C-alpha cells in the first residue's frame, strides 16, 4: 500500500496547478479516496472525495466551484484540479484512502503529501479543548475531544475517528468508529464516549507516540476534524 | 367525447368501467411485479412498458367514462381539460407500438439466434422502447396541438394531415407484426425440431388476430375512418364506444397475454 | 433517507457489486455448457481433442460466435445422483459410446459387457428427472474398428435377439436403434446420433447444429413464448 | 487383504462395544431440562418484540 | 476360512452393541415429553430477502456476530451479505463454479468454499489490499467437497464424496487428520460447540461420531434408511439430529447411543437438504425439497410451523448464533431471512 502525491510548488495567487497522486499496491478501485490538506502549522481540513466508480463527489464549501476531484481507476491515479488559487489554498495536501462496507477501517492509509505554496454554520464542529499536554513516558494519558452534535446514529454506530501525525509524518488512524482499534496500532490506545464526547486513552504510553492528535467526524459531509492535541516529551 | 348522444351509449360505458378496472388490476400487477419483485429479462423491458402504455390509457378512459357517469346519473359535468386525450393517445400508440416490437423480437430471436443469444446489445431493450414511446408522444402532442385539444388553437387542414399520418404509422404497426409473426411461424413450421408447435402457432396468430380486431380499430375509427367516412352523429355513436370497448379489451387482454400466461404457469 | 454517511457509501458498494454480478451473469448466460458422459474406453479423450484443436474438467473452445464450455465428470468415482443435479441446466449432454465395445467384455466383472453397461449408462442419464428436457448428442464412436470386427465377430454376442446382416450399416444402424429406444418419454428430448471416428472433423459442426436448435428453444422461452 | 480390513472393523466394533451407555430416560430428561432451562433465551419460540428485533 | 470367523466375531459384537443399547431404553422421549406443554403454532415471517444469486445456491453460513452470512451459488460467486441492511459487504469469484459447500470462520476472517473440483478454497477477507484473496488451497480428497467447518483460523474439517472426512492445517496445507470409517460418501458435518467432537453423515445411512483430537471413530449411529443429507448438534453437544431421503428427521444421543426422536408425517415424501436447532433446541428446522421448511417440536415430534416461502428446494439453511433468525437458501436463488 502507497500513495505518492505529486504537483504543487510555488503558483501565483489566482493561478491554477493540479496535484496527482499515484497509487500502488492495493485495489484502488474499490477504494473511495480523500483530499485533506494542512495548512503551514494549523491543523487537518477535508477538502474533497470521491466515491469508488466515481459515481459520488463531495466539497468543502471552501473549495467548492475551484476545485475538482477526479479519478483514473485503470492508470491507479487521483487528481485534484484547482482553480482561482488562494493565499489560503497553501498547504499540504494528503490523499486518503477510504473503504466503506459493513466493518471497513475507513482513512486508515494517508500518502506522504506534496506541499501547494500560493504565494458553513451546519458543519459539525469539533472541539479538542486541550492543545497541548506536557507528559513524561509510561504514563496514562487521555485526550478529550467534543462534538458540537450527537455522532451516534441511529443504526448504533457513533462515528469518530482518531488520528496521530507523528512529526514529519502523514496522519495515520489510531481508532475508527469511536472504540475499534485499526490495524497496525498496539492496544495501549482505547477509545470511549457517548455521543457529543469522547476520549482517547493511551495506556503506558512510550515515545513513539508523540504528536498531535486529531478527532474527526463521519457522521455527516462535510467531514471535520478537531483543531489538534500536541503531546509533547 | 361521449356526450353527443347519451341514451344510447350507456351498456358500452359499464363494459369500459369494467373491463377497464379489471385491466388496471392486471396492468398494476405486472408493473408491480416486474418493477420490484421480478427479475427481468430483456422482454421484461417491452412488457412493462407495454402495461405502462395500457396503465395510462385504461386510467384516462376510466377517468373519461367517469366524466360520462357523473354527467348521466348526479348531472354534473365536469371539465376535465383536452389535452388528457392527447396523453391518451400517446398511451395508445406506444401500446400498439410495444406489441410490433415485442413480435419483431420474437421474429430476431428465432431467425437469428446465435446473434440474439450473444451479440445482441443488453440495452437495446430500453433505447427502443424510449424511442418508440418518444415518437409516440411526438405524434400526439403534434396532432393534438394542430387538432385543437393542446389550449385550444388548430387548424384542420393539418390536423387531417396528420391524423393520415397517424392512421399510416398504424397500419405500419399491423404489417411490422404480421410480417415478424409470419417470418417466425414460417421458420418454426418448416425449420423445428424440439418446439411445442401447437402451443407456439396458436399463441403467436393469438396476438395478431387480437391485435387486429383490439387494439387497432380505435385508431382506424379515431384517425382515419371519421375524416372518410365524412358523417358525424348517425354511425359515430355507435362505432366509437365499441370500438373503446375493444380497446379496452386489448390493454385488458395484453398483461394476462404477454406476462401472466407465459409465466405464471407454475401456479396451476 | 435516514442513512449515515458510511451507510449511504456502503448502499453504493453494494450496488456496484450487483452491477458486476448483473455484467457476468449476462456474459456467462451466453455460454453454451456441455456435459461430457460416457463409460470408460468410449472416445471421451479423443471428442476433447477434436473439439478444441481430479475432479470436474473444463474444456473452453469457440466455434462461430459461440463459445463452448464442455464438462468432463469422469474422474470423480462417487455416486452420481448427490451431483448430477449440478448440471441441470445445461445445454446438451454429449454421449460418447465406443462402437468396438460390443464384443469386449467389461473388465470390473466378466458377467456385463461394455455396450451394455453403456446402454445402462444412457439409459440411467436419459431418463433422469433433472435431464427431462435436455438434448442429448449421442457420438457413437470408432466406426472404423466397428467395420473390421464385425466381419467375423458378429452382433448376437451382444445383442443375442438381432438377426440382421454381419455388415457396418445394417448393424450400427441397429445398435443407433437400440440406444434411441432408451427414452421411456420421447417427446420432451431430442436425441441426436452421429457416428464418429479419429478422421471426422465435423463432428463439433454437428454439435452446433444441435445446440442451435437448443439455443432457438431458449431464445423463445426468453421472448416469453415457451 | 480382506483379513486385515475385518480386523479393523473387529476392533472398531470392539472400541464400539466398551463403552458406557446411560439410559435413555436421563438423557431425554436432560434434553428436557436444557430446552426448559433456556426457553426465554430463544427469540425464534417467543415472538421476540419488534423494538429489539434487528429485522424490522 | 478365517475371515468369515471374523465376520462372525464382527455380527457377535453388532447383536452385542444392540443388546446393550435396547438395554438403556427404558422409557422413549415422546414419554418423557408428554405433559410438556406445546410449543403452539410458530408463524415465522419472511423478513429480508437477499437478492443477487443468479443460480441454485448450494449452501450458505452465518458469521459469529449473526449479522453477515455468506451464500455460495453456483454461478461462480460467493456474497457475503449484510443480512440487516441486505447490503453486499463483498462477492468472492470463485475458480471453480460447482460448489457444494461454503463456510465462515468464526473470526470473521476466512470463508471457505469448495465443491466438484474436490479442492477446499480458503479465501482471505481482511486484507490490506482491499479485495478478498484465495489465501489457501486444499487438495488431497478424491471425491466432491461436501461439507467444510472452520474450528480457529488455522484449522478446518472437510468432508468429502471419497468416504473421507479430513482435518486440515491451513497455513502448511496438509492434512493433519484422516477419517475414515464411511463406506458412502459424505454428505454433512456438524461440529460439537466444544469443538473437539464432530459428526459426519454419509449416503451409507450411518452417521459417525469423530474425536478431533484422537482421530477415531467413537460412535456409530443407524436407523435411517436412505442417505443422510444433513447433520446438526444439539446446542447441549449431547444430541444431534440427521435429515435423510427417507423424508425423516432423526434425533440421536450421544451418552445414550442410540435414536431418540423420529420426525415424520404421511404427506412428507420428499428428502431432507438441511436441518439445524434453534437456540435452545426446541424446534428441529428441517428444509425439503417440497420447497418449504418444517419447523419441528424437538421434543414432542410435533410439527409447529411450516416456512413457506421459496419456490424450488430449500438446499440450506442456517439459524443465527443469536437464536434471532433463520436465513434459508434455496435453488430459486434467493436467501430469505425469517423470523
Ligand atoms: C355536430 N357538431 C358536434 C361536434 C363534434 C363532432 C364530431 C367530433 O368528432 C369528429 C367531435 C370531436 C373531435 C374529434 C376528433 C378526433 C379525430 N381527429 C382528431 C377531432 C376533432 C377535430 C376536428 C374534426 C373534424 C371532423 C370530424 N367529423 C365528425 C373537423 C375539424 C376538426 O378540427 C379541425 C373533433 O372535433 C372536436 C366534435
Ligand atoms: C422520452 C419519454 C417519452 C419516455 C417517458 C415515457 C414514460 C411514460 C415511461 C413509462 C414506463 C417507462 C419505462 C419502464 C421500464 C423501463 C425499464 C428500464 O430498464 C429502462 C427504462 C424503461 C424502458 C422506462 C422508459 C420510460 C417509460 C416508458
Amino acid at each position: 500500500v502507497q500513495l505518492v502525491e505529486s504537483g504543487g510548488g510555488l503558483v501565483q495567487p489566482g493561478g491554477s496547478r493540479k496535484l496527482s497522486c499515484s497509487a500502488s499496491g492495493f485495489a484502488f478501485s474499490s477504494f473511495g479516496m480523500h483530499w485533506v490538506r494542512q495548512a503551514p502549522e494549523k491543523g487537518l481540513e477535508w477538502v474533497a472525495y470521491i466515491s469508488s466508480g466515481s459515481g459520488t463527489i463531495y466539497y468543502a464549501d471552501t473549495v467548492k466551484g475551484r476545485f475538482t476531484i477526479s479519478r483514473d481507476d485503470p492508470k491507479n491515479t487521483l487528481f485534484l484540479q484547482m482553480t482561482s488559487l488562494r493565499s489560503e489554498d497553501t498547504a499540504m495536501y494528503y490523499c486518503v484512502r477510504s473503504i466503506y462496507y459493513y466493518g471497513s477501517s475507513p482513512f486508515d492509509f494517508w500518502g506522504q503529501g506534496t506541499t501547494l505554496t500560493v504565494s458553513g454554520s451546519a458543519d459539525i464542529v469539533m472541539t479538542q479543548a486541550t492543545s497541548s499536554v506536557p507528559v513524561t513516558p509510561g504514563e496514562s494519558v487521555s485526550i478529550s475531544c467534543r462534538s458540537s452534535k450527537s455522532l451516534l446514529h441511529s443504526n448504533g454506530n457513533t462515528y469518530l475517528y482518531w488520528f496521530l501525525q507523528r512529526p514529519g509524518q502523514s496522519p495515520q488512524l489510531l481508532i475508527y468508529r469511536m472504540s475499534n482499534l485499526a490495524s497496525g496500532v498496539p492496544d495501549r490506545f482505547s477509545g470511549s464516549g457517548s455521543g457529543t464526547a469522547f476520549t482517547l486513552t493511551i495506556s503506558r504510553l512510550e515515545a513513539e507516540d508523540v504528536g498531535v492528535y486529531y478527532c474527526m467526524q463521519h457522521l455527516e459531509y462535510p467531514l471535520t476534524f478537531g483543531a489538534g492535541t500536541k503531546l509533547e516529551l | 367525447l361521449l356526450l353527443l348522444c347519451g341514451k344510447e351509449t350507456l351498456i358500452p360505458v359499464f363494459l369500459i368501467l369494467f373491463i377497464a378496472l379489471v385491466g388496471l388490476v392486471g396492468n398494476g400487477f405486472v408493473l408491480w411485479l416486474l418493477g420490484f419483485r421480478m427479475r427481468r429479462n430483456a422482454f421484461s423491458v417491452y412488457v412493462l412498458s407495454l402495461a405502462g402504455a395500457d396503465f395510462l390509457f385504461l386510467c384516462f378512459q376510466i377517468i373519461n367514462c367517469l366524466v360520462y357517469l357523473s354527467n348521466f346519473f348526479c348531472s354534473i359535468s365536469i371539465n376535465f381539460p383536452s389535452f388528457f386525450t392527447t396523453v391518451m393517445t400517446c398511451a395508445y400508440l406506444a401500446g400498439l407500438s410495444m406489441l410490433s416490437t415485442v413480435s419483431t423480437e420474437r421474429c430476431l430471436s428465432v431467425l437469428w439466434p446465435i446473434w440474439y443469444r450473444c451479440r445482441r446489445p443488453r440495452h437495446l431493450s430500453a433505447v427502443v422502447c424510449v424511442l418508440l414511446w418518444a415518437l409516440s408522444l411526438l405524434l400526439s402532442i403534434l396532432e393534438g396541438k394542430f387538432c385543437g385539444f393542446l389550449f385550444s388553437d388548430g387548424d384542420s387542414g393539418w390536423c387531417q394531415t396528420f391524423d393520415f399520418i397517424t392512421a399510416a404509422w398504424l397500419i405500419f404497426l399491423f404489417m411490422v407484426l404480421c410480417g415478424s409473426s409470419l417470418a417466425l411461424l414460417v421458420r418454426i413450421l418448416c425449420g423445428s425440431r424440439g418446439l411445442p408447435l401447437t402451443r407456439l402457432y396458436l399463441t403467436i396468430l393469438l396476438t395478431v388476430l387480437v391485435f387486429l380486431l383490439c387494439g387497432l380499430p380505435f385508431g382506424i375509427q379515431w384517425f382515419l375512418i371519421l375524416w372518410i367516412w365524412k358523417d358525424s352523429d348517425v354511425l359515430f355513436c355507435h362505432i366509437h364506444p365499441v370500438s373503446v370497448v375493444l380497446s379496452s379489451l386489448n390493454s385488458s387482454a395484453n398483461p394476462i397475454i404477454y406476462f401472466f400466461v407465459g409465466s405464471f404457469r407454475k401456479q396451476w | 433517507c435516514t442513512l449515515s454517511a458510511e451507510d449511504k457509501a456502503a448502499v453504493e458498494r453494494s450496488k456496484m457489486i450487483d452491477r458486476n454480478l448483473r455484467e457476468d451473469g449476462e456474459k456467462a448466460a451466453r455460454e453454451v455448457k456441455l456435459l461430457l458422459l460416457g463409460a470408460g474406453e468410449s472416445g471421451k479423450s479423443t471428442i476433447v481433442k477434436q473439439m478444441k484443436i481430479t475432479g470436474i474438467v473444463e474444456t473452453h473452445f469457440t466455434f462461430k460466435d459461440l463459445h463452448f464450455k464442455m464438462f468432463d465428470v469422469g474422474g470423480q468415482r462417487s455416486e452420481r445422483k448427490k451431483w448430477i443435479h449440478c448440471f441441470e441446466g445445461v445445454t446438451a449432454i454429449i454421449f460418447c459410446v465406443a462402437l468396438s465395445d460390443y464384443d469386449l467384455v467389461l473388465a470390473e466383472d466378466e458377467e456385463m459387457n461394455r455396450m451394455h453397461e453403456s446402454m445402462k449408462l444412457f439409459d440411467s442419464i436419459c431418463n433422469n428427472k433433472w435431464f427431462t428436457d435436455t438434448s442429448i448428442i449421442l457420438f457413437l464412436n470408432k466406426k472404423d474398428l466397428f467395420e473390421e470386427k464385425i466381419k467375423k465377430s458378429p452382433l448376437t454376442i451382444c445383442y443375442p435377439e438381432y438377426a440382421g446382416s454381419n455388415t457396418y450399416e445394417e448393424a450400427a444402424a441397429y445398435i443407433q436403434c437400440q440406444f434411441e429406444d432408451l427414452n421411456k418419454r420421447k417427446d420432451t428430448k431430442e436425441i441426436y446420433t452421429h457416428f464418429t471416428c479419429a478422421t471426422d472433423t465435423k463432428n463439433v459442426q454437428f454439435v452446433f447444429d444441435a445446440v442451435t436448435d437448443v439455443i432457438i428453444k431458449n431464445n423463445l422461452k426468453d421472448c416469453g413464448l415457451f | 487383504a480382506s483379513i486385515a480390513q475385518a480386523r479393523k472393523l473387529v476392533e472398531q466394533l470392539k472400541m464400539e462395544a466398551n463403552i458406557d451407555r446411560i439410559k435413555v430416560s436421563k438423557a431425554a430428561a436432560d434434553l428436557m431440562a436444557y430446552c426448559e432451562a433456556h426457553a426465554k433465551e430463544d427469540p425464534l419460540l417467543t415472538p421476540v418484540p419488534a423494538s429489539e428485533n434487528p429485522f424490522r | 476360512s478365517e475371515l468369515d470367523q471374523l465376520r462372525q466375531e464382527a455380527e457377535q459384537l453388532k447383536n452385542q452393541i444392540r443388546d446393550a443399547r435396547k438395554a438403556c431404553a427404558d422409557a422413549t422421549l415422546s414419554q418423557i415429553t408428554n405433559n410438556i406443554d406445546p410449543v403452539g403454532r410458530i408463524q415465522m415471517r419472511t423478513r429480508r430477502t437477499l437478492r443477487g444469486h443468479l443460480a441454485k445456491i448450494y449452501a450458505m453460513h452465518w458469521g459469529t456476530d449473526s449479522r453477515l452470512l455468506v451464500s455460495a451459488s453456483q454461478d461462480g460467486k460467493l456474497i457475503i451479505w449484510d443480512s440487516y441492511t441486505t447490503n453486499k459487504v463483498h462477492a468472492i469469484p470463485l475458480r471453480s463454479s460447482w460448489v457444494m459447500t461454503c463456510a465462515y470462520a468464526p473470526s470473521g476472517n476466512y470463508v471457505a468454499c469448495g465443491g466438484l473440483d474436490n479442492i477446499c478454497s480458503i479465501y482471505n477477507l481482511k486484507t490490506r489490499e482491499g479485495n478478498v484473496r484465495v489465501s489457501r488451497e486444499l487438495a488431497g480428497h478424491t471425491g466432491y467437497l461436501s461439507c467444510c467447518r472452520f474450528l480457529d483460523d488455522n484449522q478446518i474439517v472437510t468432508s468429502s464424496g471419497d468416504t473421507t472426512c479430513a482435518l486440515w492445517d491451513i497455513e502448511t496445507g496438509q492434512q493433519t487428520t484422516t477419517f475414515t470409517g464411511h463406506t458412502g460418501d459424505v454428505m454433512s458435518l456438524s461440529l460439537a460447540p466444544d469443538t473437539r467432537l464432530f459428526v459426519s453423515g454419509a449416503c451409507d445411512a450411518s452417521a459417525k461420531l469423530w474425536d478431533v483430537r484422537e482421530g477415531m471413530c467413537r460412535q456409530t449411529f443407524t436407523g435411517h434408511e436412505s442417505d443422510i443429507n444433513a447433520i446438526c448438534f444439539f446446542p447441549n453437544g449431547n444430541a444431534f439430529a440427521t435429515g435423510s431421503d427417507d423424508a425423516t428427521c432423526r434425533l440421536f444421543d450421544l451418552r445414550a447411543d442410540q435414536e431418540l426422536m423420529t420426525y415424520s408425517h404421511d404427506n412428507i415424501i420428499c428428502g431432507i437438504t438441511s436441518v439445524s436447532f434453534s437456540k435452545s433446541g426446541r424446534l428441529l428446522l428441517a428444509g425439503y425439497d417440497d420447497f418449504n421448511c418444517n419447523v419441528w417440536d424437538a421434543l414432542k415430534a410435533d410439527r409447529a410451523g411450516v416456512l413457506a416461502g421459496h419456490d424450488n428446494r430449500v438446499s440450506c439453511l442456517g439459524v443465527t448464533d443469536d437464536g434471532m433468525a433463520v436465513a434459508t437458501g434455496s435453488w430459486d436463488s434467493f436467501l430469505k431471512i425469517w423470523n
